[PDB]
RNA sequence: GGAGGUCAACAUCAAGAACUGUGGGCCUUUGCCUAUAGAACUUAUAACGAACAUGGUUCUUGCCUUUUACCAGAAC
RNA sequence: AUAAAUUUUUAAG
């Protein structure tokens, strides 16, 4: 389920909220990705340093 | 004895074992005159005994009380940190 | 009690070493 | 490290109703005679082979000067490091003694002490099936619990006889302090309580 | 992350232990975080505490699999006393929240100058100022000067990451240009957060000299000019870091004076030596000490007094500290009714306690630290200690005691009273305070130490 | 499986009166309240299960462990 | 306590006497997929039975395990009351 | 009032404010009635700008049914009665 | 101990232990830490 | 004997007040404390040329030399101070001024500066 | 001759759960087997001390300019 | 339904 990478010293681990299971509202060390048209959030990108 | 047989006169022991400069120093004076952990220790603890003898005179003279003395040489026990400075030349005294 | 939580001992680590339960989240 | 036992043939304790006089006996088979001990934690077996112990033996190396007079309990048949550390008793230790009869009759006895425990119950069940017949051994304090009642069921299944125990009767009066009459009453409480679960004696 | 909030910790206290090894001491109870973080502006260090917080120490062997959350706080940062701190990361918002903004202002700013365009209007400048700070270009930036310039500057970023080949110092921020990006954050808020999270100016001047001085209010501070001395700064908090709380340390008395060093702090010694120096200990006391004899003096009439003479103190007395002996003496025309023991402000007395014929009078000096600056408290120990005492003698076992804080010029006198001393004691004192040329030298000589003006 | 730290649990929470044994004689056995088998059970994921199914639980661990 | 490098809520802190436990082979075995979580594992397990419930287990000791339940009961109020008393607490028979 | 100062949204005071409800019930009523004295009373004093904060941070309470939802009930929409 | 017995030998004055059976026994409650702190102290020294 | 040293052991009676007025006399009989000299470790900021041996200081060199309160007070009133340094090679003593109102110094007696 | 002593000297006090002597048989004194007598003090939740310090070496750390002095664990 | 608490100093260079 896991998309996984690494960019300057970030490290994302993107969850599409499909396959999450849950959805829970979490801290704001943690994006909301949002699409362009449907201004939906289908995955949450965890930032780690 | 041991203080001017080294050829230290200017050296002072008070009566409470403080060892105090009675001048001030040229240098060769302080390269002379640095005593090490062996001196000084051995003053820091009769310091104490000193100090607690001394509690015990002064019960004896009557000057204090029955009960001032027992806390008095209670105090003495816990604040040897603050009284002595016998943790300077051991530092392992601390656990105590 | 010591659960497996906290340090393996507070020496190096320069805190108190001082855990505590969460009030936060338990349900 | 592992255990603690005697290995040499000169220090074995001496035995003073003569070992070889003893040895004679297991010819005639009527005569020796097979009991094993069991009951429920701390009702006292161990220590109580130790009271026939060193009674029997006349000179124990075992012995500090503390526990023959003891404060701390001698404990014989105990025998294994772990079982001494654990303070219990975990893996069944015996042992074989003639004693006189009251009737002045010797006879040869193999004492098969078991443990307490109600996990090492595995290992009373050999204690049945080896013994002719069983001390179950009780606590006047404790009385006889839910594991007693299985002891006695276990007996008398196995078709081996019984007979009871009460011991440690000092923490009665030493500790509870009851009166002459209330202690007695007790007894009566146990001793009616334990026929009731016996079904063809009293 | 777990590892970076470690070693912020591990780096805020290991600094710290580099100020406290700057002086001689670990010791907690003697830097207090007032010393660290209370900004230039009162004369501490101004360091910007982020490792205070609280760690998540969830479950070592789970974490290494599921993510369990956060079911422990391990404590971040200790103290004394716990008080509360600030931490930047509150301060300053988070990305996501910035770029969101900054699509919907550059949105908005898009159509406004759409209107100034359509409408050949020009923008209010006013109109815009509601997002004047918002965006991650940070609208400011169309308005600056050099614009025009900057148009023709591209690659900036690139130059600027590889600044680290071409010169040896950092450059902390390699990610921006304030040219470009205008300024991404700020911080003033968190400073007065942190001085009221102190408890205020009140407060934290408490540890400092500032009572010392003399100066009533601190609005009129300037200090001298930042960097402050290293000196300056050790006597400007050393009634903290020189306390009588501390745990281990051996009591020295300084040479000519009274006051007490515990162990020993480098700078402290040669700063207050310079600040007591000609004796001035000794000046001080005899200069209060002849003062009072003087109204004393002129008041022979009213409290029928004989005479008043001062005796001839043993010329260590004033800064021995152990034992005292009565300065001023009195004696009775009449006689005298002395009520018992009060301090200077209890009002009621009954005037026929005792009936006596000499009085005596001390003056105490002590320099106070934060553990106890309070003096009624002081005097009334002395005061029961000695006259309980065989040793301490006075002419008679019936006097007064006056002590007085130089470190907070703070005073007070727990005597034997009869009628008409108090009204005296008190408008005197009021005087001598602010009247003795001693005490003045004193309190300018602070001021030349501490490098303080007192403006408008 | 409830037993795990029973003991302990209560002679330490008398302060050291009290006492227990556990013991298996007659061999009861009782049903798990869950259902074995459901696709929809909660596996709580380091908590203990919900009561409504610790059976479809047990099942799809000792399933792991086995193969 | 000071081998297993745990803490009785009331008792010492120590060393951890094998600084490493950083050494993890990822396996199988442990995972959670593979567990029951069915109570916590409290330490005062770990210390009670330290060979059971704790995973590796060096320089430990055996804890002695159990003790008679001691039912001694005696009277401080009374000087005059008899040595040998039915005590209320006890239960009728 | 504080997260009103932040000068931006932040969802720090939206999972506070989670974490804080499902303790107690006594915090229930709270967010409750403060929703209600905010909508009710309060709004007319805060700027556009703070609206956008409190919009947010009220849409993260209701939208994960912390809150619950059914106390949206408050608003209503008339031309008459508005702000 | 000593009381039970009722006879013994002479034991070195120094060797008696007045404070050893106080922090072998729990902490307590009403104490704040700082006394708590100083049970934890004393039993380390009494373990090594 | 510690070189940080807080306190020094004094005669039991020792009026403070009292030795400084005796020691006060005491100050005017002794040949250092009146010498009128001084003596200063320093360096030479212009370099230097010798007069006599035409030895050359090279830039700036460590020096045991000589300080002198000079008679003149820079403007009404600022302190001036005259310097001495011995040569090397030869015995010279070569003396500088130091200008106030113009940073640098200007020298005499025995040296002369490079260019 | 008994009681003692804030007297001394010389033995002995950590091990196959363990001491010593002696009788007899085999090997060739040792050692093994068998028989017999006596075993003070210290030991099983293990030890002479119902108590509790320091030092040396070697590793692991902790402070962190360097050395003494140190931080807390281990082995000898 | 939590009761989990590190330090702390002298000399020499
Ligand atoms: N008061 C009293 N206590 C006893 C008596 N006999 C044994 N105990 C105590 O009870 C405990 C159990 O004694 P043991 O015989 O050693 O234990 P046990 O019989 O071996 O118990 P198991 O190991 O389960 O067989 C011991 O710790 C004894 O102190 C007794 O006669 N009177
Ligand atoms: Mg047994
Ligand atoms: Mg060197
Ligand atoms: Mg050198
Ligand atoms: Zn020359």
């Amino acid at each position: 389920p896991n998309l996984l990478f690494s960019m300057c010293g970030f490290e994302v681990r993107i969850l599409p909220r499909q396959r999450m299971e849950e959805v829970v509202s979490n801290d704001e060390g943690v994006w909301d990705l949002v699409d362009e048209r449907t201004k939906q959030r289908t995955a949450k990108a965890y930032l780690k340093v | 004895l041991l203080i001017h047989r080294k050829g230290l006169t200017y050296l002072h022991l008070d009566y409470n074992f403080n060892l105090k400069p009675t001048k001030t120093l040229t240098t060769k004076e302080r390269k002379k005159s640095r005593l090490g952990n062996s001196f000084h220790l051995m003053r820091e603890l009769l310091k104490m005994m000193k100090l607690i003898v001394d509690t015990h005179v002064q019960f004896r003279l009557g000057n204090v009380d029955a009960f001032q003395l027992a806390d008095g040489i209670h105090y003495i026990l816990n604040h040897i940190g603050q009284l002595t400075g016998i943790y300077r030349y051991k530092y392992k005294v601390m656990h105590q | 009690s010591y659960n497996g939580i906290g340090l393996k001992s507070a020496k190096g680590s320069s805190t108190s070493g001082h855990v505590q339960r969460s009030l936060a989240s338990n349900n | 490290e592992h255990t603690i036992f005697t290995q040499l043939k000169k220090n074995i304790p001496k035995t003073r109703y003569n070992r070889d006089y003893m040895l004679s006996m297991a010819n005639i088979p009527e005569r020796i005679i097979n009991v094993g001990v069991i009951g429920p934690l701390h009702s006292g077996k161990t220590s109580l082979m130790d009271l026939l112990v060193i009674d029997s033996h006349k000179r124990i190396p075992d012995m500090s000067k503390n526990v023959e007079l003891g404060w701390k309990p001698l404990r014989y048949l105990d025998n294994l490091k772990q079982e001494i550390d654990r303070g219990l008793s975990i893996k069944l230790n015996g042992s074989t003694l003639l004693c006189t009869d009251l009737e002045s009759k010797s006879r040869m006895i193999n004492f098969l002490d078991a443990p307490g425990h109600v996990n090492f119950m595995d290992e009373t069940a050999v204690a049945l099936a080896a013994s002719d017949l069983v001390l179950i051994v009780i606590d006047v304090v404790e009385g006889v619990t839910f594991v007693v009642e299985q002891l006695i069921k276990q007996s008398i299944k196995n078709n081996v006889a019984m007979c009871f125990v009460i011991n440690k009767l000092d923490r009665l009066i030493l500790d509870l302090k009851l009166p002459p009459m209330d202690a007695y009453l007790k007894l009566n409480h146990i001793i009616a309580n334990i026929n009731s679960f016996t079904k063809g004696n009293v | 992350t777990e590892p970076l909030l470690d070693i912020l910790v591990k780096g805020e206290t290991r600094i710290q232990n580099r100020v406290k090894l700057g002086l001689n001491s670990k010791m907690p109870t003697r830097f207090p975080p007032a010393v660290f973080y209370t900004p230039k502006e009162l004369g501490g260090l101004g360091m910007i505490s982020a490792s205070h917080i609280l760690i998540p120490a969830s479950d070592l062997s789970w974490s290494k699999q599921t993510d369990t959350g956060i079911t422990h706080f391990r404590a971040g940062m200790t103290h004394e006393d716990e008080k509360l701190i600030p931490t930047i990361f509150r301060y300053i918002t988070t990305w996501e929240n910035e770029f969101l903004d900054s699509q919907r202002v550059w949105a908005e700013y898009a159509t406004k100058r759409q209107e100034a365009i359509q409408q050949n209007r020009r923008l209010a400048f006013e109109e815009l100022e509601g997002s004047w700070d918002r965006g991650i270009p940070r609208i400011s930036t169309l308005f600056q000067r050099d614009r025009h310039t900057l148009a023709y500057d591209r690659g900036h970023r690139i130059r600027r990451e590889f600044k680290q080949y071409s010169l040896e110092r950092n450059s902390p921020f390699w990610w921006t240009n304030s040219h470009h990006d205008g300024k991404l954050w700020n911080l003033n808020a968190y400073r007065t957060d942190v001085i009221q999270a102190l408890g205020g100016i009140e407060t934290i001047l408490e540890h400092t000299l500032f009572k010392g001085t003399g100066f009533n209010s601190w609005e009129g501070l300037f200090w001298e000019k930042s960097q402050i001395p290293n000196r300056r700064f050790t006597l400007w908090w050393s009634p903290t870091i020189n306390r009588a709380n501390v745990y281990v340390g051996f009591l020295v008395q300084l040479d000519l004076t009274g006051i007490f060093l515990h162990g020993k702090i480098p700078t402290l010694k040669i700063s207050l030596i310079q600040i007591f120096r000609a004796h001035l200990w000794q000046k001080i006391h005899e200069s209060i000490v002849f003062d009072i004899c003087q109204i004393l003096d002129g008041e022979l009439d009213v409290l029928q007094i004989e005479s008043v003479t001062k005796e001839t103190v043993h010329p260590r007395k004033s800064y021995k500290m152990n034992s005292s002996a009565a300065d001023i003496t009195m004696e009775s025309v009449h006689e005298w009714e002395v009520s018992k023991p009060s301090l200077l402000h209890e009002t009621n007395d009954s005037f026929k306690g005792l009936i006596t014929n000499k009085m005596w009078f001390d003056v105490q000096l002590r320099y106070g630290d934060y553990d106890s600056h309070d003096i009624s408290r002081y005097v009334r120990a002395k005061f029961l200690d000695y006259t309980t005492d065989n040793v301490s003698m006075y002419p008679s076992p019936t006097g007064v005691m006056i002590g007085i804080d130089l470190a907070y010029n703070m005073y007070d006198a727990y005597g034997n009273w009869f009628n008409g001393l108090k009204p005296l004691i008190q408008n005197s004192m009021r005087t001598i305070m602010k009247a003795n040329p001693a005490l003045y030298v004193l309190r300018e000589r602070i001021r030349k130490g501490l490098q303080i003006y007192q403006s408008s | 499986i409830e037993s795990a730290g029973f003991e302990t649990d209560l002679r330490l929470s008398t302060n050291g009166l009290g006492m227990c044994q556990l013991y298996f004689w007659h061999k009861i056995w009782r049903k798990v309240p869950g259902d074995v088998l459901d696709k929809d059970a909660f596996i709580p994921k380091l908590k203990p299960a919900p009561i409504n199914s610790l059976s479809r639980d047990f099942v799809m661990k000792t399933r792991r462990r086995k193969g | 306590g000071k081998a297993l490098n745990n803490a009785i809520p009331g008792g010492p802190k120590f060393e951890p006497l094998y600084p490493r436990e950083e050494e993890e082979d990822y396996n199988e075995f442990n995972s959670i997929d593979r567990v029951i979580f069915r109570v916590p594992i409290r330490s005062e397990y770990k210390v009670a039975f330290p060979h059971l419930y704790n995973s590796r287990p060096r320089s430990v000791r055996i804890p002695w395990y159990n003790n008679p339940v001691s039912c001694i009961i005696q009277n401080d109020e009374e000087y005059d009351t008899p040595a040998l008393f039915f005590d209320p607490s006890l239960n009728p028979i | 009032k504080s997260s009103l100062q932040e000068s931006t949204f932040s969802k720090f005071y939206s999972i506070l404010s989670e974490r804080m409800i499902t303790f107690h019930r006594s915090w229930q009523t709270a967010y409750n009635e403060t929703f209600e004295q905010n909508y009710t009373q309060d709004i007319e004093d805060y700027e556009t700008d703070q609206l956008r904060i409190l919009g947010k941070f009220w849409g993260h309470l209701i939208s994960y049914e912390f809150l619950p939802m059914d106390c949206l009930k408050i608003i209503k929409l008339t031309e008459e009665e508005s702000c | 101990f000593p009381f039970n017995r009722t006879k013994g030998k002479m034991v070195r004055a120094q060797d008696v232990a007045l404070a050893k059976k106080w922090f072998l026994q729990h902490p307590d409650e009403e104490y704040p830490v700082k006394v708590k702190v100083s049970y934890q102290k004393l039993l380390k020294n009494y373990v090594l | 004997s510690e070189r940080k040293a807080i306190n020094k052991y004094y005669p039991p009676d020792y009026n403070p007040l009292e030795a400084e007025k005796l020691s006060r006399k005491m100050a005017k009989k002794l040949k250092t404390m009146n010498k009128s000299h001084a003596s200063i470790r320093l360096m030479t900021p212009f370099s230097m040329r010798c007069l006599e041996c035409n030895e050359y200081i090279p830039k700036s060199r460590k020096f045991n030399g000589k300080k002198e309160l000079l008679k003149e007070k820079y403007l009404d009133s600022i302190k001036i101070y005259r310097l001495t340094i011995s040569c090397p090679r030869c015995a010279n003593s070569i003396a500088f001024r130091t200008d106030p109102g113009n940073s640098d110094y200007v020298m005499e007696v025995g040296g002369v500066r490079n260019y």
